């Protein structure tokens, strides 16, 4: 995170690791990522025609 | 910080909406909170993780090695004014611009007088 | 004596501009160990 | 501004030196010469200038005598005087001076030394007490008063100590007791000088 | 004043495993003989190689540093000499008494993997052989070429530099204790009582009498004096009920070996080299002080 | 060496690597994420009251 | 239902699906897909 | 000299033996074998410093014997006591 | 990475007992089992067999 | 309503027990369990507005009121984080030692091929180890290279003083036996557009020395003909010389030094806990402390350490790796995991460590190595995992 930053959030979990971080100068800043943890590129289909149809 | 603590540390306390931790509780909002909580637990019989984030949090601000200039500078500028102070012959404390008065006699609250050649601002 | 990587095939040319091996496009030589009689402590 | 004649090796424990002495290995000091009325090594009695960075208050910077130690690349003193220094073997490293001139070397163990620096300037205390082996070792000492030693273990405890042998002071603790015993706080008692007196009233302590 | 009268029972005896009783003796014997023939008593082992043709994945020091660990029958240990002390032999391969020269030389073409054990490791002397227990001490496995050509010696050393030339695996002595029952307080104890105090045990000490119903004590050298059962019976309100004691002049020892030195020469070559460190030290204090 | 199969399983081109990393001038080098502020989201902030509308493609904030 | 499965089978299935979670997407997926989003489209 | 001599001028009939490469081995039996004497008020030996391989014994004696004397009186009566168990044995090996 | 000659803290010698130990947990045995059936009483000696890595398996095939 | 889907979102998976009996009752791929809707990734804002349970067994059975649940409590950590055993027994400060420096200075496994690698250095033990401990992060993982260090038989004792101020006494014999002996690689690089050669010890006629030659200070290692030699502290052992070239008509060489590097009186060791500390003192095999079994410990470390630094956890993973190894006097069903979030109790490691015939508390009587008079009180013993960090006393000499 480039620059309340350098301290856990409870959105933290299951995403980042609050128990290890980096001592120092980027204390709290440089975040490691979790285990289980993915991230999302694109929905490369339109959603609304979907949307449409549920009410 | 801008969370609180549920006061339970508990899987419940965790998935409570209306709790502290999420944020604004709606008791009109909320903006700032004083991290309050007591672990029942302790280090023998394992921290929840809720309780172990509430640690990592109160335990955050003890490693950081920030505002350790503080007492560089603060050392550095009491010995600059300082460091030129000795005691002389005479029996007076003088300085070393201009052999200024600074005091006229040192303290008795030491039995050993034969302070008469050592830098005292320097140890002081 | 160099071996060359990607290939089993030494070259042993020791030029000023010879940097690749005979018949492979590629320019990686790893040096052989000659066979000298080196002594350690067990 | 940088010098000469320095040198900068990591620290470890070595409790059997003395306190006004650090152990200089013999490979770098082998290498590492001194200004002699033409330059020879160094050895064993010559003084030198120990630091360890950064200089927190006036009793960091103390001049011990180097002993040479068969080990290598390690520097090493007491555990005792890592009070003044404020560090620990942590791998704190712990940087020396070396003087060069004569005039700089009798003024070193005359006012920089540990037999000099025996009075804490700050609070007019002394500047080394126990650690945390002998502080604790001395507690149990003394608040067990049960565990009783034998002649053989005092004989043995006796050859570190170096004042003389106390009275047993237990006779016969048992009916099938067949030899004398020794108490816990007369082992303590055999550090004291014989004209030493020390009272203190919160912690019942009386010596006479 | 005088001389001691020390008693041996052996229990069992081995080629590589001994154990007997040391009674009638203080502890400063039975850990002295521990301490001579776990670090002073000398075997051969290998110290200095030389490989040429070393083409395998495994590094240059790796191989030499395992192979100084391979034991070697150790019969003429004994009576061979020192590295510092042979003036005739520098040493350079195979000399008479100090160095033993060992050849090997592998080489795999197959399409397997040929693992190189400490079988095909030949010496010069058939009394330097190294130990054989099975297939061999592995060394290094090799592929399609990948030759290993090597020539290393031994020679005669103590195990207190190095942790190779030590005969002894596992060497030590256990107090022998005796168990006291008072079998008064004993009968007060009730039929469940008993069988929490023979479960708090770790190991098999105490067991029960089944035509008795009471307890009783079988292989009492089993306890590894572990205090379990006298806390157990404090907390169950009886102090006075078991009291275990070691003997002071009772010692039971385990002698192991690495098959270098038998399990009993291993232990009289402790006695000779502490005969003979005894002897060295009485011989300087009688020439200085006598005369 | 992407679904590298039984050809390059053991001719030398993996030890002990994943794979997520480019090659510069000979030097590995690795993407940190950043992690920046979310534009599919009304910010409101406060000193002063404002809400704000981010930019799509073109800064039409 | 609610209790037919079992507790030990449960205790298992997530480390069977925790398992299969680092086969699927390993541990480098997002440098990944985040780059091959970057090529293709 | 492996062994040197140095008499104590503070206390009458006393002496320090320094023992040169020597460990706790030789110095612990030593120790015990002169506390079974009857003419012996001190024994007790300790090894001061690791690097500097050797042993510092002392020993203090009555008026009616010698500390070289009960040192030499110490390691006779130790080497039969080696000897004994040696033989011990062999008689229990065979 | 082999498995060492002697063990570190006991000193036995384990190097000629890792080929019976996968032998053994070829079959349908535990690893407790399989180390009392190789004349391994102490710790010491049991954990140098159950911590070994076998690294030799890959650095002859890359 | 929000509806986000955009990148930039950070997501984990979670298992719904909704349709949780519906694969089950009637080998399990992700891509099968994300098709049947058993499991699905729910961000973080969608997380807020549900309830969500911690155990698959504990606090999902009884109650039904959850409708999710997650896979493990020891996954919301990093993969340096999740890997440590009795991570929320040690203190906060100390687990942050251990997961972020004590795990990249720790030297383990290098590489399965050193032939394609010219790393600037590179380090690597000679026998590396894996842990007596199973956490499930290395078991669903199946990555063997997520521990970097040997286990020793660690006692909990004093040395004579010489393991005061966190210092460090370890046995001199094992040592030299194999343990935590390593080696390192330094390659020296060079480029010519001057060409590489002689020119006028132990170099050849292109200017590179053969392999196996012993380089030491004052030895051109490089050959230029501008030559490069060897600094102060720069010696070792030549392993390989590696030539290549680019596109642009540059030439490269690169030569390696191997030089092995035994633990000396200054080597700085650490723990899985976060406990430093250098190597004060080699003690010889005899003077140990010795157990009635004949096993003498391999590190001795002080117990003043434990109650400043707050690290309990290391005398129970130390409790349960020897409950592993000691022999029973049935091996199935033993506690055998160290997950960190679900770790077992003390009732649970006593009671193991009980029936291999030792004492509950982990400490035995052992005899003095120096005299063979026993002990007053219990030391406690057990195999603790430790790591050689790469600072070692030799490279800070100046
Ligand atoms: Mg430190
Ligand atoms: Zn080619
Ligand atoms: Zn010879």
């Amino acid at each position: 995170q480039q620059v309340d930053a350098r301290y856990p959030h409870p959105s933290h979990w299951g995403r980042v690791c609050f128990l290890s971080t980096p001592d120092g100068e980027n204390c709290g800043l440089v975040k490691n990522m979790s285990l289980l943890g993915l991230v999302s590129t694109q929905s490369l289909e339109s959603v609304v025609e979907k949307l449409f149809a549920c009410g | 910080l801008s969370f609180g603590f549920p006061r339970e540390l508990t899987c419940a306390a965790w998935n409570d909406p209306n709790s502290p931790l999420r944020g604004a509780k709606g008791k009109t909002t909320t903006e700032s909170y004083v991290p309050y909580g007591v672990i029942e637990n302790s280090f023998l019989t394992g921290l929840n993780p809720l309780e172990s984030f509430v640690h990592s949090v109160t335990s955050r601000d003890s490693s950081f090695s920030g505002n350790a200039d503080l007492p560089g500078t603060l050392s550095r500028r009491l010995m600059f004014f300082m460091r030129d102070i000795y005691a002389a012959y005479d029996g007076t404390v003088r300085n070393s611009f201009g052999n200024q008065l600074v005091q006229f006699t040192y303290e008795t609250d030491g039995p050993v007088e034969d302070i008469t050649g050592e830098a005292l601002g320097s140890l002081s | 004596t160099y071996v060359c990587g990607d290939c089993g095939q030494e070259n042993t040319l020791k030029s000023g501009d010879v940097i690749q091996c005979r018949e492979c496009g590629y320019r990686i030589l790893y040096k052989k160990r000659t066979r000298r009689v080196v002594q350690y402590e067990a | 501004k940088r010098s000469d004649h320095t040198f900068r090796t990591v620290v470890v424990g070595d409790p059997s030196l003395k306190l006004n002495e650090i152990g200089i290995p013999e490979s770098i000091a082998k290498r590492l010469q001194v200004s002699e009325h033409i330059f020879r090594s160094l050895m064993d009695g010559d003084t030198v200038l120990m630091n360890r960075p950064p200089s927190i208050h006036q009793h960091s910077l103390i001049a011990m005598t180097v002993r040479i130690l068969p080990t290598t690349s390690v520097v090493s003193l007491n555990p005792i005087c890592c009070l003044p220094f404020r560090g620990d073997f942590d791998g704190d490293c712990l940087h020396g001076y070396v003087p060069q001139s004569i005039q700089a070397k009798v003024e070193l163990d005359e006012l920089v030394a540990l037999d000099k620096q025996l009075i804490n300037r700050q609070n007019g205390r002394n500047l080394l007490s126990l650690g945390q082996d002998s502080l604790t070792a001395a507690y149990l000492v003394n608040v067990e008063k049960n565990c009783y030693l034998n002649r053989a273990q005092m004989q043995q405890l006796q050859m570190y100590c170096p004042f003389q042998l106390p009275p047993p002071a237990i006779i016969k603790a048992s009916p099938s007791s067949t030899e004398p015993q020794w108490t816990g706080m007369q082992l303590f008692g055999m550090l004291f000088p014989p004209g030493f007196d020390y009272t203190y009233p919160l912690n019942n302590v009386v010596v006479s | 004043t005088y001389q001691r009268f020390p008693k041996i029972k052996i229990r069992e005896l081995k080629d590589d495993y001994a154990k007997f009783e040391l009674r009638e003796t203080d502890v400063s014997m039975a850990n002295a003989l521990r301490r001579v023939m776990i670090s002073e008593v000398p075997t051969v082992a290998i110290d200095l190689v030389e490989i040429e043709v070393n083409s395998s994945v495994l590094n240059d020091e790796f191989i030499a540093h395992r192979l100084g660990l391979i034991p070697l029958t150790s019969e003429r240990a004994m009576s061979m000499r020192f590295s510092r002390d042979c003036d005739a032999c520098d040493g350079d391969g195979q000399c008479e008494f100090c160095s033993v020269e060992f050849r090997l030389s592998s080489k795999c073409v197959t399409d397997q993997t040929l693992d190189v054990t400490s079988r095909d490791l030949y010496s010069a002397d058939p009394t330097v052989t190294p130990v054989d227990f099975h297939k061999g001490i592995i060394i290094v496995k090799l592929r399609r070429g990948q030759e290993l050509k090597l020539r290393a010696i031994a020679r005669k050393g103590i195990g207190k530099d190095h942790a190779k030339w030590s005969p002894a695996a596992t060497v030590t002595f256990m107090y022998e204790p005796d168990i006291i029952i008072n079998e008064d307080m004993m009968d007060t104890l009730s039929d469940e009582e008993k069988i929490d105090l023979i479960e708090s045990s770790p190991t098999k000490v105490f067991g029960m009498d089944p035509v008795t119903r009471q307890v009783v004590v079988v292989d009492p050298e089993a306890y590894t004096y572990d205090e379990e059962v006298i806390k157990k019976a404090e907390a169950m309100g009886k102090p006075g009920l078991i009291e275990i004691s070691p003997k002071d002049d009772s010692f039971i020892f385990t002698v192991e070996s690495t098959g270098a030195v038998k399990a009993s020469q291993l232990v009289l070559n402790a006695i000779d080299l502490l005969k003979q460190k005894l002897d060295a030290v009485r011989l300087s204090d009688d020439t200085v002080e006598a005369d | 060496t992407s679904e590298k199969g039984k050809e390059n399983c053991k001719k030398g081109d993996c030890a002990f690597d994943q794979g997520g990393y480019f090659v510069i001038k000979g030097a590995e080098k690795v993407f940190i994420a950043q992690e920046q502020m979310c534009t599919k989201r009304l910010w409101i902030s406060n000193s002063p009251w404002t809400v704000s509308f981010r930019s799509e493609n073109k800064r039409n904030r | 239902n609610l209790s037919e499965l079992g507790e030990g089978f449960l205790q298992s299935f997530c480390k069977k699906a925790a398992t299969s979670f680092f086969d699927k997407y390993g541990l480098i997926s997002h440098q990944l897909n985040s780059y091959n989003y970057f090529i293709e489209h | 000299k492996k062994v040197s001599y140095d008499r104590d001028t503070k206390i009458i009939n006393a002496a320090s033996f320094t023992v040169e490469r020597e460990d706790h081995t030789i110095g612990n039996i030593v120790r015990m074998q002169l506390h079974r004497d009857e003419n012996v008020l001190f024994a007790g030996y300790q090894l001061p410093h690791p690097l500097k391989y050797k042993i510092i014994v002392r020993i203090h004696t009555t008026s009616q014997s010698s500390p070289m004397q009960a040192y030499n009186q110490a390691i006779n009566d130790l080497d039969k006591e080696l000897d004994y168990l040696k033989n011990q044995f062999e008689a229990e090996v065979a | 990475m082999i498995i060492p000659v002697r063990c570190f803290t006991c000193g036995k010698v384990i190097g000629n007992k890792w080929d019976q130990y996968l032998d053994l947990l070829q079959l349908d045995y535990t690893e407790g089992d399989a180390l009392d059936a190789l004349q391994l009483v102490r710790y010491c000696c049991r954990r140098m067999l159950m911590t070994h890595v076998d690294l030799i398996e890959k650095l002859l095939n890359y | 309503v929000r509806i986000f889907t955009d990148a930039g979102r950070l997501l984990r998976p979670l298992l719904v027990v909704e349709n949780l009996q519906k694969l089950k009752q009637e080998q399990y791929p992700f891509d099968h369990l994300l098709d049947h809707g058993i499991l699905e990734l729910i961000g973080i804002e969608e997380e807020e507005d549900c309830n969500t349970a911690w155990g698959i067994k504990q606090l999902l059975k009884e109650p039904k009121i959850y409708t999710h649940c997650e896979l493990d409590l020891s996954f919301l950590l990093g993969v340096s984080c999740a890997v440590v055993p009795f991570a929320n027994h040690d203190h906060g400060r100390r687990v942050l030692y251990q997961s972020q420096k004590h795990c990249q200075q720790a030297i383990g496994f290098s590489s399965t091929n050193p032939n394609i690698r010219c790393d600037t250095l590179s380090q690597q033990l000679f026998y590396p180890q894996k842990p007596l401990f199973k956490t499930l992060a290395s078991e669903c993982l199946k990555k063997e290279v997520l521990f970097n260090g040997q286990n020793a038989i660690v006692a909990v004792n004093v040395h004579l003083g010489y393991n005061q101020e966190d210092s460090i006494v370890m046995n001199k014999a094992s040592l030299e036996r194999g343990m935590f002996r390593s080696e390192q690689i330094r390659s020296y690089k060079a480029e010519v557009d001057v060409q590489f050669g002689k020119t006028h010890d132990s170099l050849e006629d292109d200017g590179f020395p053969f392999i196996g030659a012993n380089m030491s200070t004052g030895d051109i290692v490089i050959g230029r003909c501008h030559s490069i030699k060897l600094k102060h502290t720069e010696r070792g052992i030549v392993q390989k010389v590696v030539l290549s070239s680019n596109d642009e008509g540059k030439n490269f060489a690169a030569v390696s030094l191997r030089q092995v590097r035994s633990p000396c009186l200054g080597d700085k060791f650490s723990s899985m806990h976060g406990q430093k500390g250098v190597l004060g003192y080699l003690e010889e095999q005899q003077n140990f402390p010795f157990t009635i079994q004949g096993i003498v410990p391999d590190i001795v470390i002080n117990p003043h350490a434990f109650p400043s630094r707050q690290t309990p956890g290391q005398l129970l993973e130390a409790a349960l790796s020897k409950g592993i190894a000691c022999p029973i006097q049935a091996y199935t069903k033993l506690t055998r995991h160290a997950t960190p979030f679900s770790t077992p109790g003390v009732t649970e490691i006593t009671e193991q460590l009980h029936r291999a015939g030792f004492s509950r508390w982990g400490n035995e009587r052992v005899y003095n190595g120096r005299s063979g008079e026993m002990m007053r009180s219990m030391i406690f013993m057990g195999p603790t995992f430790y790591q050689r960090l790469v600072h070692m006393s030799e490279d800070k000499v100046k």
